[PDB]
C-alpha cells in the first residue's frame, strides 16, 4: 500500500550536478524519515545518507559530507537528493528508503530506483589486433588464436571469423567497459594445432554505428 | 570503519540448507539487519533486528548475532531463494553495509573453469603499448574471482574485469584485461592470471617470448 | 513530535490510608528535646491519600494501560512512590500548561537535576524519551516530547539530583521516597525523604520526618500539575506512535496539605521522631492543651462551643419623601445661560440611582466622588443649577475650562464635588 516513487534516468557530464526526486504516497509523511542508498553497476551498496521529515536534521556519511544536499518538501511530500561535482565513479542506481524518524535504520519500502549515468565520448572506431595462437595457448590437440578489439563508444560492434564460416570454438566475450569511458572486447576460437597458420583465420571487424570495416589475419607468433 | 566482510558466493543444491556469514570487527553493539535484492530489483529486507523477521517473509529466513559473526539461514532452500543477501550494521552515528553474496540453487554439476590467457600481440607492442588478456569460461557457479601475477608478486593495478555473463549453455562466462607499458612487459620475465572458484583454483602463466 | 498515548480506563484510582507521613521541619532552628507546636500546612492525619496507577501491564499480548491525569495543586502536595525502577522523573507546574503563561520544570536525569521556568508549550501526554545503546548504556533523553518549544526563559537551576535509585538493597526490601511541595509567598520550597521498606502494600506505619531539598526564588502561579514518565524506544518498529515505545509499571501516592496545627516531639540530637495533630479528635486537642504526650486521669477545659450565625438582616423604616427630581428634571421651560437657576435642595431622601441608570443622559460626570457611591453618603446641602447651551459647549461645565461659557457665564470652581449631567433637548428648544 505504501508507495515511494522515484523520478529520471538523467545523463550528465562530468562535472554537473544533479537532483533526484522521490515522491511518497501511502502514509504520513511528515513522521518518517527518508535515506539514500547508492549502488554502482556490478557493486554492492553504500549509505549515502538520511534525513528526518520532522525539521531538517541531516546525517551524511563522511565519504559524501559537503557534496550532498537532502532536503524534504512536506506540502507535496517529497524528498530531494542533490550532488554536485559529478565525475566518472558516480555512475550507479540511487535508492530511496522509508527509514525511522530517528534511530538510523530500518531500510523498508525501496523505491525503484533512477540510473545516473556520467560520461561523455561521443562516437569512436574500434582499434584491432591479432592476438597469434602460440604454445603457451597451446595444449596437445587443440590450440587458440583470436582477435582484440578494443576503445570503441558506440556500443554495437560485430567481429566474425573468415566472413561467417568458423563457428566451431568461436566466442566473442562480453565487451568491458573502461574507465577512460571507451568499450573493448577480444573473440577467441580454438583450431587444431596441427592447423596453426594452415588454414585462413581472418576476422572481420565491423562497426555499424560508424562505418568501419576491416580484415585482420591471425598467425603464430614469428 | 569496523567493515563488514562478507563471502562472495554459497553453493546451496535445491532442498538444503544455506547459511551466510557477515563477520566484521565488534559487531556485538550493533543491530545487524538483512537484505535481500533479486536480480533487476530493488531490495527487500528479509530480517530487522537480530533474529527478528517482518510479516510476508516466509518461515525459513532466520537470523542470529554472537560475538563478531552475524548469520542468515535458509531451511530448505528453494529456487525461488536465488539473489543477493546484504548484511548491514547501525549504530547511534552511521550505518555500513556489508559486500554481497550471490546464492545459487545448483541446478547442475559444478563446472571447470576453462582459462586461457594471450600476452599482448606484436603489432600492439609495436604501438607503445601492452595488455594481457585472461578469458574464463564454462563455470556454471558464478562466484569467480581473479589475481593477477608479476614474476613472483601480485599487482592490483592497470587490470579490468567483467562480471560474468550468461552463455546459451547456461553457464557463465568473464574476461579480465591488463594494461602494461611494453617496457613493463619485458621487465618481468613472466606474468599469470590465476582464477579462484568454490575454493578451487586454476591459473594459466606466459612468459615474453 | 508527541505522541497520543493515552488509553481510557475504566477503572476508578483506589484509596489508601496515610497514617503518620508527610511532617517536615518547617524551619532551620536546631532544636533539642524541646515539644514545640506549630500552625502551618500539613498533611492531616488518618486522611485519604489517592492511589494513582499510571502506566500498568496486563498480559495477553501486553497490554500498557497508560493514563497520566493532570491534578489540582491546591495548597502543596504530598508525592509518595515505592518504584524500583527510574520510571519517575520529575514534574511540571503551572497554570495553564500552554503558552502566554509561565511553567515550571523539574527533570531528573541520571547525574544531575535541572529545574526551568521558563514559557512552554506541552503536548497532551509529555514523557521523557530514552534511547540505548544495545548493550543497554544511555545514548540520549530527548525532552521535546515533553514540550513543542521553550521561549523566553526566566529561570535555571542544576544541581545533583533528587531521586536516586539504590537497587539491590538488602536483598528483598522497597525504598519509599516521599516529596512536599508548596509554592508560598513567591518561592517553591521542596522537602524529601528516602525510606527503605519490605513487602506492604501501602505506606508504612512509622514514623519520618523530611530534611528540605531547595527554595527556589521564582515568583510562579500554580495551580496545576503533572509527573514525568520516562518511556524507552523500542526499535522494533520505525513509526513513532505509542506501539513505538516500551515501559514498565508506575504508581504513586497524592495527598493534600492543609494548615494545621502539629505538636512534634524533638530529640536531643536534632530529630522528629514522632509528633501528633491537634483538632481530629478530642484526646489530641486535650494532649495540645496540655502540651504533653500523656495525661494522667483529670477533667480538662479544651476549648470552646460558640454557635454560628448565618445572613445579615437590615431592618429599617420606610420611606415618603423619596425626592421629587421631577420638578428640576422634568421642567417644561428650562432657564437661561447667563441667568441661570438655583434650587437648593434639602432635607429629604436623595436616589441618585434612578438618576445614575436613567440611561438618557447624554452626559454623566461626577468630580468629588464616583457614581455609584452617592446612594451611600449625606451631605448638608445639594444645590442644583440649570441651563441650557449649545451641544458643543458641555466640555466647558468642568473644574478648570476656559470659553465664553465658563469665563462669564458660569463658573466652576477648582475643587468641585458633585457631579454635572447634560442631555439633548433638540425637539424641546428649537423651533422653525
Ligand atoms: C544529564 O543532565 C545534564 C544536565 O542537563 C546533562 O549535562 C549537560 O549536557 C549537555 C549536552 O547534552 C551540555 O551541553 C551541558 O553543558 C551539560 N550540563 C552539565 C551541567 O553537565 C547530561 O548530559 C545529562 N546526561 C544524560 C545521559 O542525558
Ligand atoms: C517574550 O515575551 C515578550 C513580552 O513579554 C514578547 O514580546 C512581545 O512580542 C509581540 C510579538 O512578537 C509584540 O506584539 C509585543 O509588543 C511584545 N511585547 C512587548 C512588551 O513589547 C516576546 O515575543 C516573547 N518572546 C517570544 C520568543 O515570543
Ligand atoms: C493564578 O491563575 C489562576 C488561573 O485560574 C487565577 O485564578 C482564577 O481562575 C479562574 C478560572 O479561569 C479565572 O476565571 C479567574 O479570573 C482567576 N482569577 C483572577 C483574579 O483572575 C488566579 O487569580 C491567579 N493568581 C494570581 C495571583 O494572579
Ligand atoms: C420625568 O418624568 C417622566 C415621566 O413621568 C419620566 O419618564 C419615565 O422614564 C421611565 C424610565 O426611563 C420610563 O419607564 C417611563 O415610561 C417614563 N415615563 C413615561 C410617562 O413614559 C422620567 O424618568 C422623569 N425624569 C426623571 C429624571 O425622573
Ligand atoms: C492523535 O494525534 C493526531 C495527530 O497525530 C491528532 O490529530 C489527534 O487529535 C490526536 N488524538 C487526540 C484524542 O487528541
Ligand atoms: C476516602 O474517600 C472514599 C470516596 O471518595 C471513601 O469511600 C472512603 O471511605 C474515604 N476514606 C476514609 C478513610 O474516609
Ligand atoms: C538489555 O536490556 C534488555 C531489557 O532489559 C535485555 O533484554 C537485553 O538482554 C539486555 N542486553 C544486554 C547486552 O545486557
Ligand atoms: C543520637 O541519639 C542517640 C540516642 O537517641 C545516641 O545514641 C547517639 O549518640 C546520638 N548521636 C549521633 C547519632 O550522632
Amino acid at each position: 500500500q505504501v508507495q515511494l516513487q522515484q523520478s529520471g534516468a538523467e545523463v550528465k557530464k562530468p562535472g554537473a550536478s544533479v537532483k533526484v526526486s522521490c515522491k511518497a504516497s501511502g502514509y504520513t509523511f511528515s513522521r518518517y524519515g527518508i535515506s539514500w542508498v547508492r549502488q554502482a553497476p556490478g557493486q554492492g551498496l553504500e549509505w549515502m545518507g538520511w534525513i528526518s521529515a520532522y525539521k531538517g536534521n541531516t546525517n551524511y556519511a563522511q565519504k559524501f559530507q559537503g557534496r550532498v544536499t537532502m532536503t524534504t518538501d512536506t506540502s507535496t511530500s517529497t524528498a530531494y537528493m542533490e550532488l554536485r561535482s559529478l565525475r566518472s565513479d558516480d555512475t550507479a542506481v540511487y535508492y530511496c528508503a522509508r527509514s525511522p524518524p530517528d534511530f538510523l535504520g530500518w531500510f523498508d519500502p525501496w523505491g525503484q530506483g533512477t540510473l545516473v549515468t556520467v560520461s561523455s565520448a561521443s562516437t569512436k572506431g574500434p582499434s584491432v589486433f591479432p592476438l597469434a595462437p602460440s604454445s603457451k595457448s597451446t595444449s596437445g590437440g587443440t590450440a587458440a588464436l583470436g582477435c582484440l578489439v578494443k576503445d570503441y563508444f558506440p556500443e554495437p560492434v560485430t567481429v566474425s571469423w573468415n566472413s561467417g564460416a568458423l563457428t566451431s570454438g568461436v566466442h566473442t566475450f562480453p565487451a568491458v567497459l573502461q574507465s577512460s569511458g571507451l568499450y573493448s572486447l577480444s573473440s577467441v576460437v580454438t583450431v587444431p594445432s596441427s592447423s596453426l597458420g594452415t588454414q585462413t583465420y581472418i576476422c572481420n571487424v565491423n562497426h555499424k554505428p560508424s562505418n568501419t570495416k576491416v580484415d585482420k589475419k591471425v598467425e603464430p607468433k614469428s | 570503519l569496523p567493515v563488514l566482510t562478507q563471502p562472495p558466493s554459497v553453493s546451496v543444491s535445491p532442498g538444503q540448507t544455506a547459511s551466510i556469514t557477515c563477520s566484521g570487527d565488534k559487531l556485538g553493539d550493533k543491530f545487524t539487519c538483512w537484505y535481500q535484492q533479486k536480480p533487476g530489483q530493488s531490495p527487500v529486507q528479509v530480517i530487522y533486528q537480530d533474529t527478528h523477521r517482518p510479516s510476508g517473509i516466509p518461515e525459513r529466513f532466520s537470523g542470529s548475532n554472537s560475538g563478531n559473526t552475524a548469520t542468515l539461514t535458509i531451511s530448505g532452500t528453494q529456487a525461488v531463494d536465488e539473489a543477493d543477501y546484504y548484511c548491514q550494521a547501525w549504530d547511534s552515528s552511521t550505518v555500513i553495509f556489508g559486500g554481497g553474496t550471490k546464492l545459487t540453487v545448483l541446478g547442475q554439476p559444478k563446472a571447470a573453469p576453462s582459462v586461457t590467457l594471450f600476452p599482448p600481440s606484436s603489432e600492439e607492442l609495436q604501438a607503445n603499448k601492452a595488455t594481457l588478456v585472461c578469458l574464463i569460461s564454462d563455470f556454471y557457479p558464478g562466484a569467480v574471482t581473479v589475481a593477477w601475477k608479476a614474476d613472483s608478486s601480485p599487482v592490483k593495478a592497470g587490470v579490468e574485469t567483467t562480471t560474468p555473463s550468461k552463455q546459451s549453455n547456461n553457464k557463465y562466462a568473464a574476461s579480465s584485461y591488463l594494461s602494461l607499458t611494453p617496457e613493463q612487459w619485458k621487465s618481468h620475465r613472466s606474468y599469470s592470471c590465476q582464477v579462484t572458484h568454490e575454493g578451487s583454483t586454476v591459473e594459466k602463466t606466459v612468459a615474453p617470448t | 513530535q508527541c505522541v497520543n498515548l493515552t488509553t481510557r480506563t475504566q477503572l476508578p484510582p483506589a484509596y489508601t490510608n496515610s497514617f503518620t507521613r508527610g511532617v517536615y521541619y518547617p524551619d532551620k532552628v536546631f532544636r533539642s528535646s524541646v515539644l514545640h507546636s506549630t500552625q502551618d500546612l500539613f498533611l492531616p492525619f488518618f486522611s485519604n491519600v489517592t492511589w494513582f496507577h499510571a502506566i500498568h501491564v496486563s498480559g495477553t499480548n501486553g497490554t500498557k494501560r497508560f493514563d497520566n491525569p493532570v491534578l489540582p495543586f491546591n495548597d502543596g502536595v504530598y508525592f509518595a512512590s515505592t518504584e524500583k525502577s527510574n520510571i519517575i522523573r520529575g514534574w511540571i507546574f503551572g497554570t495553564t500548561l500552554d503558552s502566554k503563561t509561565q511553567s515550571l520544570l523539574i527533570v531528573n536525569n541520571a547525574t544531575n537535576v535541572v529545574i526551568k521556568v521558563c514559557e512552554f508549550q506541552f503536548c497532551n501526554d509529555p514523557f521523557l524519551g530514552v534511547y540505548y545503546h544495545k548493550n543497554n548504556k544511555s545514548w540520549m533523553e530527548s525532552e521535546f516530547r515533553v514540550y513543542s518549544s521553550a521561549n523566553n526563559c526566566t529561570f535555571e537551576y542544576v544541581s545533583q539530583p533528587f531521586l536516586m535509585d539504590l537497587e539491590g538493597k538488602q536483598g528483598n526490601f522497597k525504598n519509599l521516597r516521599e516529596f512536599v511541595f508548596k509554592n508560598i509567598d513567591g518561592y517553591f520550597k521542596i522537602y524529601s525523604k528516602h525510606t527503605p521498606i519490605n513487602l506492604v502494600r501501602d505506606l508504612p506505619q512509622g514514623f519520618s520526618a523530611l530534611e528540605p531539598l531547595v527554595d527556589l526564588p521564582i515568583g510562579i502561579n500554580i495551580t496545576r500539575f503533572q509527573t514525568l514518565l520516562a518511556l524507552h524506544r523500542s526499535y522494533l518498529t520505525p513509526g513513532d506512535s505509542s506501539s513505538g515505545w516500551t515501559a514498565g509499571a508506575a504508581a504513586y501516592y497524592v495527598g493534600y496539605l492543609q494548615p494545621r496545627t502539629f505538636l512534634l516531639k524533638y530529640n536531643e540530637n536534632g530529630t522528629i521522631t514522632d509528633a501528633v495533630d491537634c483538632a481530629l479528635d478530642p484526646l489530641s486537642e486535650t494532649k495540645c492543651t496540655l502540651k504533653s504526650f500523656t495525661v494522667e486521669k483529670g477533667i480538662y477545659q479544651t476549648s470552646n462551643f460558640r454557635v454560628q450565625p448565618t445572613e445579615s438582616i437590615v431592618r429599617f423604616p420606610n420611606i415618603t419623601n423619596l425626592c421629587p427630581f421631577g420638578e428640576v428634571f422634568n421642567a417644561t421651560r428650562f432657564a437661561s445661560v447667563y441667568a441661570w437657576n438655583r434650587k437648593r435642595i434639602s432635607n429629604c431622601v436623595a436616589d441618585y440611582s434612578v438618576l445614575y441608570n436613567s440611561a438618557s443622559f447624554s452626559t454623566f460626570k461626577c468630580y468629588g466622588v464616583s457614581p455609584t457611591k452617592l446612594n451611600d453618603l449625606c451631605f448638608t446641602n445639594v444645590y442644583a443649577d440649570s441651563f441650557v447651551i449649545r451641544g458643543d459647549e458641555v466640555r466647558q461645565i468642568a473644574p478648570g475650562q476656559t470659553g465664553k461659557i465658563a469665563d462669564y457665564n458660569y463658573k466652576l470652581p477648582d475643587d468641585f464635588t458633585g457631579c454635572v449631567i447634560a442631555w439633548n433637548s433638540n425637539n424641546l428648544d428649537s423651533k422653525v
